[PDB]
């Protein structure tokens, strides 16, 4: 249980965990801009007047 | 089977292994990119049927 | 591509081993006088001044 | 590194931060979902 | 201040003056290295450079001068001794030193073969060996040696150091520009 | 059968059980995009709407 | 390494672990094949 | 080993925040120009 | 240098191979996907 | 939760976060400033009268 | 470098500067979708 | 971790790997067609220049 | 909230402080002037006569 | 740099952050009713 | 090189470059309103 | 920042990177002068508008 | 107010306020010509 | 270290009297310009 | 002491930049590069 | 802020930026003299409207 | 005035009149070289007559 | 050596600078009349 944790660095697993995330939201974040097309259309929206 | 790291210096095998590895990579990605069908810089963006083939015969 | 060609790469991948080893060499060259002494104190330029080496010999 | 009363009470505080994570992700994707649905 | 010099002027870079006589005091090109005080040893763990008088195998090749009995003609144009027995190297077979006996004898001296010439670049006459690198006189502050026999690192540095300091300090005229 | 984990450290076998699955889940992921056609279909909606 | 008491243990941990991660998997799967089948 | 694992904190994050500031890199450079 | 050396390097040098492995058939699958060379 | 802090400088910490958060405002200002199309169509007010 | 007793009182003064800057940015994200929404 | 290699070493050695392949790609970039930054940045994603087919 | 300042220069404070507001405020009066069109619509009526 | 003496120093920092911020809130003023950027 | 050293001396340092890299900034800035590169 | 001083030498540090960051500079400043957009010293006093750009294609 | 000043060379608080104003001065002077066109329409006058 | 407590203190008073001066000196010389070239 | 030279070379350096700056107005009145 | 001088010795550093200098306005003085718009042996006289200037 | 502690004035004066040397000949040398002052031939031509250096018109 | 030579050296030294920076300003609006450079 919690007993993976034992013999660890608190920074090393929260260093790890962040570089996770953020490198995970960077790609299903392009993912889903070019799913949804959401900058592209509401940008010409805008830059069109 | 871990003893093989006592017939063999675990520092100098893998030093050995990770300038292996990268000359070989150097090679293969220099390689692809001299060639006309993966040379990504220019026509990467082509999709798999614009991409260049060799002559068939 | 098509301004990088075949030369080129292999020029430079010989200008890199030329550069690592001119390092080495320098490396070498500093195996005796050194480290240089000056008023400010010890003194090594790059690349450092490596380990000390001992030699092997007969015995009598 | 962490000793075993170390990371007992760290693995309770991963625990809730990762839940409490997700329910605000959990959040997004519904909000996200009325906008543009995907498939 | 251990090694008997002192810089000319406050400004750094400036070169040093010895203070006392630069031959013995080993400064400058009279300088010699703290080498082992230990002879060099052959590949059979035998004395390298030896007398010739200690191996009668050696001999002088056919068509060369036989040096020993033969004037040392040194700086001053002036006879400095006689040389009497030569010092080989067993390792590479080759003339290392040559012995000089002085003119009122009562001491012996050697002179490495670097610094021996012969007249006329040994193509005529050779009658005499020339040494340019040292007077007469300072031919008898020549370093000596431990034993008769053989000779360690260290003074083989000493000897070689005393002759090359001489090209600079042997007279005042050598140390000093020519216009 | 407990006696396989006996002498192997265990975040050896977490964070190696950790590059399999996370591997092995992008390749399908891939493999799964092409053959349901998604999200090719849903994004040509948006950005051809 | 671990002993017989620390492999037993986490041998029971990683089949629970192993379960769970099978049956939200399955359920995944069971989804997937309302909206797309794929044979 | 104290001096080896506090090294070890610094250049883990050290290397994971650079890998993260170039994936940010090119993200910027894919919004400019894709390469596939 | 001894026997209780290997038992630590072998679990970092074969999750760190495997790693290499794993990641590098990611590249390849991707690789297909976007261009196949057969 | 406030043991996670153990261990570290403060100043550390807050030196950190400064540059993570001048760099994210600078990259989500420049894509705010693409989507809304300010200050172009201000600079395109003065600019033509 | 850091003791518990600091930490805490660290703690404190982080989490209320955080949670400010959260506000803070709430309005000026609330004034910008008034003035062009971005959706 | 950081016993077998003098992390000193390490990062000299990292250091230079890192700067040379950066400069290895950003000038094999800007020898190209498409990514010649320093003149054609300006073009949009589709006035790019394209490999032939 | 005041023990931030705990074992720092004063001086070097000062210093990074008023040279981050010399770069930031030189920013974005250029910033400012594309902007407005201060300069160029003002020089323009004395470069006139 | 000691405890008592960062006490004085923030609150002088802090004084001087607030006269700067509210002279330029004059600045902005100004600006707005002159050339408004909205 | 001691501890207390080795703080003074890291003051100056990160002053030093941070300047550096604002000036870079406003260079580019400048640079950027001649003549965009993008 | 810790030890970051203690364990690098900071006089080699220091002079390390004045000369690199010299030299960088340099090698910048030499391909924008070389390149036509922005050799700044025959077309400086150009808008950029009138600036040239690369082949579109 | 006064403490900042505490430690610091005299003649280095004023060798560095001339820079500053002597190369402030002299960025807007340029500025200030090129807005009013000050020398210009003047030396254009009398140089006819 | 130079400028001690006691000297910061005198220096203090007479940079802060020659900024005044200066400054007043300026607003006289952009009050004159505004009269000549106003610039907005 | 340290001090002392940098008294100089601060005043030294900050001079050599001013009467520089004043090159580059007058290069600019002849001759802009912008 | 002095102290760099108790890590750099004075002498040293004035004779490099004294080198640096004089290299890099050779450097300068020799770039402009190459241009077309700043050879001032040559045009020199000319005004800034008669000044040569880059194609567009 | 304390420059000559730290420097030897001979040292001085023998490096500064080498630069001024080699400065002196470089200037003289360039001037030689150019169309405009290479006064050995042209030196009597008036400042109407010199030579001016101009750039290709445009047609 | 001493600040007594030293006192004496300065002042040659900086008359005789002095000296060629005249001549040189001499020769330069010489050189002006003859063929100006601006
Ligand atoms: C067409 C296919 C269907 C679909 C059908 C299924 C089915 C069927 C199943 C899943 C399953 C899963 N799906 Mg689904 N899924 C789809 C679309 C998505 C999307 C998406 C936004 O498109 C996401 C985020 C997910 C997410 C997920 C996971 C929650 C889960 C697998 C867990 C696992 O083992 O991960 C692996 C672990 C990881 C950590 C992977 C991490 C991947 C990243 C890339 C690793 C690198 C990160 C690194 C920091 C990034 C660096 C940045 C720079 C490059 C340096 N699916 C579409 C709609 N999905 C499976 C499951 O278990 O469900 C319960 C399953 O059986
Ligand atoms: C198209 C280009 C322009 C032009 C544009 C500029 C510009 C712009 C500048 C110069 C500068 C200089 N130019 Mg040019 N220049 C032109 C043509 C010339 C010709 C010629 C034959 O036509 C000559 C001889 C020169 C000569 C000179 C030098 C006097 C000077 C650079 C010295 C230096 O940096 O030393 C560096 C090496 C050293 C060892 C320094 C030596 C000491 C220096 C000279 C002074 C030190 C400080 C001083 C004592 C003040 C101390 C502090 C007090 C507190 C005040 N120029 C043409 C017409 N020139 C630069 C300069 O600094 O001008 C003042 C400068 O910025
Ligand atoms: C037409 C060809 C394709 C393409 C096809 C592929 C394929 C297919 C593969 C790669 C691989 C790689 N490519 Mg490629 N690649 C392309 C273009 C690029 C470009 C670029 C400028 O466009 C770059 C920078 C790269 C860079 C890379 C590397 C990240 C990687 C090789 C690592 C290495 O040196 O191993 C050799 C190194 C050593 C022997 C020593 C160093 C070992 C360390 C551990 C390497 C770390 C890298 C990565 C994080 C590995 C995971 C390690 C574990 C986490 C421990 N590619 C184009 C678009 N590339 C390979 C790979 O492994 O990808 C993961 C791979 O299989
Ligand atoms: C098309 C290209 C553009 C242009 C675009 C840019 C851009 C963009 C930049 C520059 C920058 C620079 N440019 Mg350019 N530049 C152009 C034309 C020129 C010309 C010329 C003859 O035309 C010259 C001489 C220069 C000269 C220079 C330098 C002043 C500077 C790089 C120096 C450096 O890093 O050295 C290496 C560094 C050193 C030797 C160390 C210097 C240390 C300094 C002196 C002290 C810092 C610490 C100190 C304590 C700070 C105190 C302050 C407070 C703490 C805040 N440019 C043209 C018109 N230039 C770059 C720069 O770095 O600006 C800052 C930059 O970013
Ligand atoms: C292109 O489409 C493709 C990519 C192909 C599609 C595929 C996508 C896939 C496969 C995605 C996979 C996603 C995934 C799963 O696999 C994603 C997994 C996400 C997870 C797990 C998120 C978990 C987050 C946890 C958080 C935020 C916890 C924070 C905890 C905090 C803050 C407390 C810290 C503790 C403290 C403070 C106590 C100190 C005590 C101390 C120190 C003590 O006691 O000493
Ligand atoms: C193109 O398509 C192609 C590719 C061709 C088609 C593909 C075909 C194939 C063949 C695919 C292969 C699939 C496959 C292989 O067979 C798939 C195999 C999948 C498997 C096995 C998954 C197993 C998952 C196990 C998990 C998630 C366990 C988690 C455990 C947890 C959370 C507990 C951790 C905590 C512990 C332990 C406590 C510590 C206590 C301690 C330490 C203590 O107390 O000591
Ligand atoms: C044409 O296309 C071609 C080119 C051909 C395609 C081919 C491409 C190829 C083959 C690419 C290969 C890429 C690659 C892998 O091989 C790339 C590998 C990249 C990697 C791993 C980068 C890692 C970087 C890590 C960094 C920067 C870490 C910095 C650490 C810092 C800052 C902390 C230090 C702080 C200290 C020390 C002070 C604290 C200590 C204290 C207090 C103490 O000790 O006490
Ligand atoms: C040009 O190519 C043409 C011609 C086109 C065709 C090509 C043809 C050919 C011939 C291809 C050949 C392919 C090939 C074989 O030959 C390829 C061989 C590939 C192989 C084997 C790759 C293996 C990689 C393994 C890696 C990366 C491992 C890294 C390990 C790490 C990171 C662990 C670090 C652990 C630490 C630090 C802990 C220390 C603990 C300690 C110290 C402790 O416990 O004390
Ligand atoms: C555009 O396309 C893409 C890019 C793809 C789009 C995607 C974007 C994405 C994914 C963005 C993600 C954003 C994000 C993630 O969560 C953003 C997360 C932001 C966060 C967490 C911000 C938190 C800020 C907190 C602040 C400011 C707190 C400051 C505290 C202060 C001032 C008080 C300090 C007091 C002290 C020090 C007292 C010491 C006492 C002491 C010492 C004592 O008492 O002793
Ligand atoms: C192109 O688009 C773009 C434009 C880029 C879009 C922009 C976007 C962004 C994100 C901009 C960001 C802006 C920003 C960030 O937050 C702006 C943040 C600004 C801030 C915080 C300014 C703070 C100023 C503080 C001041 C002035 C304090 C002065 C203090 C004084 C005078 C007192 C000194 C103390 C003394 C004398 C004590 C002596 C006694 C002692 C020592 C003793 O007694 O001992
Ligand atoms: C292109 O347009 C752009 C550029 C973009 C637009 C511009 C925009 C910007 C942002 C401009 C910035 C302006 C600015 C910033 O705030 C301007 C700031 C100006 C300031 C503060 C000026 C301060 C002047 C101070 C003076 C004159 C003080 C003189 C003191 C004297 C004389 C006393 C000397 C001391 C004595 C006698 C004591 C002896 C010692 C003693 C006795 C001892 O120790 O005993
Ligand atoms: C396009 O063209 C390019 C070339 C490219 C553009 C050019 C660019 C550049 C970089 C130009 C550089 C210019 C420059 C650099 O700074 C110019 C700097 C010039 C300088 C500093 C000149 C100084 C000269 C000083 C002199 C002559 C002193 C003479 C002193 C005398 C005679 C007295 C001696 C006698 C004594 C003392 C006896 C007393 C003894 C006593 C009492 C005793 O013994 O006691």
């Amino acid at each position: 249980m919690h007993r993976i944790w034992q013999g660890m660095d608190p920074q090393i697993i929260m260093s790890g965990l962040g570089f996770f995330l953020a490198g995970l939201a960077l790609i299903i974040h392009m993912w889903a801009y070019s799913i949804t097309g959401w900058p592209k259309y509401k940008k010409a929206q805008y830059n069109a007047q | 089977m871990h003893r093989i790291w006592l017939m063999f210096d675990p520092r100098r095998v893998m030093v050995a292994m990770v300038g292996f590895l990268a000359v070989l990579a150097l090679v293969i990605h220099f390689i692809l990119l001299s060639s006309q069908r993966y040379s990504w810089i220019e026509n990467g963006t082509l999709s798999a049927a614009q991409a260049p083939v060799g002559a068939s015969a | 591509m098509q301004y990088i060609d075949g030369a080129q790469i292999a020029l430079y991948a010989f200008w890199l081993f030329f550069f690592g080893l001119i390092i080495y060499i320098r490396r070498e060259d500093k195996r005796e006088g050194y480290p240089l002494e000056s008023p400010q104190g010890p003194r090594e330029g790059w690349p450092a001044m490596p380990e000390k080496k001992t030699y092997i010999h007969r015995p009598t | 590194g962490m000793t075993e009363d170390e990371a007992r009470r760290f693995h309770g505080y991963f625990v809730t931060g990762t839940l409490g994570y997700i329910i605000v992700a959990a959040v997004a994707h519904f909000l996200a979902w009325q906008w543009r649905p995907w498939f | 201040s251990d090694i008997k010099a002192v810089p000319a002027d406050s400004y750094n870079g400036s070169a040093l003056i010895p203070t006392g006589d630069p031959m013995i005091d080993g400064v400058g090109p009279s300088s010699w290295a703290n080498r082992s005080d230990t002879p060099d040893m052959t590949f059979h763990n035998t004395a390298k450079i030896v007398p010739m008088r200690l191996d009668p195998t050696y001999s002088i090749a056919k068509g060369d001068p036989d040096p020993r009995g033969l004037p040392v003609v040194a700086a001053d144009k002036q006879v400095a001794g006689t040389v009497i027995e030569l010092w080989v190297n067993r390792a590479e077979p080759q003339v290392t030193y040559y012995e000089v006996q002085l003119t009122g004898s009562e001491r012996r001296v050697m002179l490495p073969a670097g610094f021996v010439q012969w007249p006329n670049f040994g193509l005529w006459g050779n009658d005499k060996l020339l040494v340019k690198a040292i007077t007469a006189a300072q031919f008898a502050n020549v370093p000596a040696l431990k034993r008769d026999d053989q000779i360690t690192l260290l003074e083989e540095d000493m000897v070689c150091a005393y002759y090359a300091g001489g090209h600079l300090y042997a007279m005042a005229e050598r140390s000093e520009p020519i216009i």
